[PDB]
């Protein structure tokens, strides 16, 4: 059953570019691909993918995310694909990335990273642990996830130059 | 096509790179040779699904249409062919767009090999 909103194909349902605030009601719980890119997305609800443990690509790319729900990501285990760039996110929750054990690529570039803040350490430790993992705009590129202001690497951030009271 | 160093600079300059965002023209010669070795035909097949394509190996899961990348998006809006050509117009329009949308940061070997270095040596005798 295609949500109202999207495009479906097979496993694949396209929610891109049709300027939504929230993720559709009604994604199949078979789904493998789910396009979300080019919304307007600013929250997502806390379990809103937690029935969609098929996915194998997952593009939420071009909103305006703020914030991240903490374990957002927990259920899934087949997601090859996940992009998060051009959003307004300061952060990962720590532990966000870590059940997603099929991972090959995810996109982390245009964000405002706050690397002042201590929250911005396990995204730091995170790609520096998974140097193959992370892409820009063109190839492989772990640098391309930059502090907001300095335009230095977050992976190169280390807990001296981070405080928790600013956050 | 397999361009010459003095004969690809000559046609980034007329195309207007040279300063392009404080970037002289030495640093997208610089960046062409290690992405191509300034053949305009250059394509690589990514893990992802995408391929780059032409002088300055430009993406299809961001940047143009090949038609056989899935949730592609095509901000240049232009066919990846075109950036075969030996006519490097659309290269140089799409490479615009890159360091505008980013700068010259996107090109890892560019970062790597030529940022920083005395660049207008890749412009010596044109």
């Amino acid at each position: 059953a295609c949500p109202s909103q999207c495009s479906c194909s097979g496993t694949t349902v396209d929610c891109s570019g049709k300027s939504l605030a929230s993720v559709p009601t009604g994604i199949p719980t078979t789904t493998q691909v789910l396009y979300l890119y080019d919304n307007q997305i600013t929250k997502l609800e806390p379990g809103v993918f937690d029935r969609l443990t098929q996915l194998t690509r997952l593009d939420l790319d071009n909103n305006q995310l703020t914030v991240l729900p903490a374990g957002v990501f927990d259920k899934l285990t087949q997601l090859t694909q996940l992009s998060l760039n051009d959003n307004q996110l300061k952060s990962i929750p720590r532990g966000a990335f870590d059940n997603l054990k099929s991972l090959t690529h995810i996109w982390l570039l245009n964000n405002p990273w706050d690397c002042a803040c201590s929250d911005i350490l396990y995204l730091s430790r995170w790609i520096s642990q998974h140097p193959g993992l992370v892409f820009g705009y063109l190839n492989l590129d772990p640098d391309s996830a930059r502090c907001s202001g300095t335009n230095t690497p977050v992976r190169a951030v280390t807990e001296a130059s981070t405080s928790p009271s600013k956050c | 096509k397999v361009f010459g160093r003095c004969e690809l600079a000559a046609a980034m300059k007329r195309h207007g790179l040279d300063n392009y965002r404080g970037y002289s023209l030495g640093n997208w010669v610089c960046a062409a040779k290690f992405e191509s070795n300034f053949n305009t035909q250059a394509t690589n097949r990514n893990t992802d699904g995408s391929t780059d394509y032409g002088i300055l190996q430009i993406n299809s899961r961001w940047w143009c249409n090949d038609g056989r990348t899935p949730g592609s998006r095509n901000l240049c809006n232009i066919p990846c062919s075109a950036l075969l050509s030996s006519d490097i117009t659309a290269s140089v329009n799409c490479a615009k767009k890159i360091v505008s949308d980013g700068g010259m940061n996107a090109w890892v070997a560019w970062r790597n090999r030529c940022k920083g270095t005395d660049v207008q040596a890749w412009i010596r005798g044109c």
